[PDB]
């Protein structure tokens, strides 16, 4: 939408409805260049590990986004509010946005 | 006009409900006597009373980050459970519980 126009806003909040809670979290990320844009084959041959620690795989130049911890979404106050009042909980839906590159 | 013991001061509070047993006279004399009755049939009454109060709540809207202080039961092996009966059937309240646990900015 242009150089001088922001493509999103800071949405960090928590709304408690009767039987739902919606948690929003905005963070600032930095992404470097990994591997000099190369795909590299990695293994344990140079490591000289034990038979239990042997591996073979690949390192990509990509990074990934991870929000698979509860404190990425709940403040400690929100967590206390949830656990002191609810017999159970589960996730229903999510929205992901990437903005202001 | 807030009561000094605590609570809600009401100009028209919940009214007093007053109850009594209607007197039942005992056997009157055969001849008339204008002296007021003093001999009554001894009686009492029993029953059930229900009170239902609707209360309006004012929910917290706090943006505080760290967890709040809450009223909690103590987790520990104890001879009794708080706010329960004992082996004799006597209900007891171990401590007085106030209301001010959540916080808000001044």
């Amino acid at each position: 939408d242009g150089v001088g126009n922001a493509s999103g806003n800071w949405h960090c909040d928590s709304t408690w409805l009767g039987d739902r809670v919606i948690t929003t979290s905005t963070r600032t990320w930095a992404l470097p260049t990994y591997n000099n844009h190369l795909y590299k084959q990695i293994s344990s041959a140079s490591t000289g590990a034990s038979n239990d620690n042997h591996y073979f795989g690949y390192s990509t130049p990509w990074g990934y986004f991870d929000f698979n911890r509860f404190h990425c979404h709940f403040s400690p106050r929100d967590w206390q509010r949830l656990i002191n009042n609810n017999w159970g909980f589960r996730p229903k839906r999510l929205n992901f946005k990437l903005f202001n590159i | 006009p807030s009561p000094l013991m605590g609570g809600f001061g009401l100009k028209n509070p919940p009214p007093q409900i007053l109850i009594k047993n209607t007197p039942v006279p005992a056997n009157p004399p055969a001849e008339f006597s204008a002296t007021k009755f003093a001999s009554f049939i001894t009686q009492y009454s029993t029953g059930q009373v229900s009170v239902e109060i609707e209360w309006e709540l004012q929910k917290e809207n706090s943006k505080r980050w760290n967890p709040e202080v809450q009223y909690t039961s103590n987790y520990a092996k104890s001879a009794n459970v708080d706010f329960t009966v004992d082996n004799n059937g006597l209900y007891t309240e171990p401590r007085p519980i106030g209301t001010r646990y959540l916080t808000r900015p001044l």
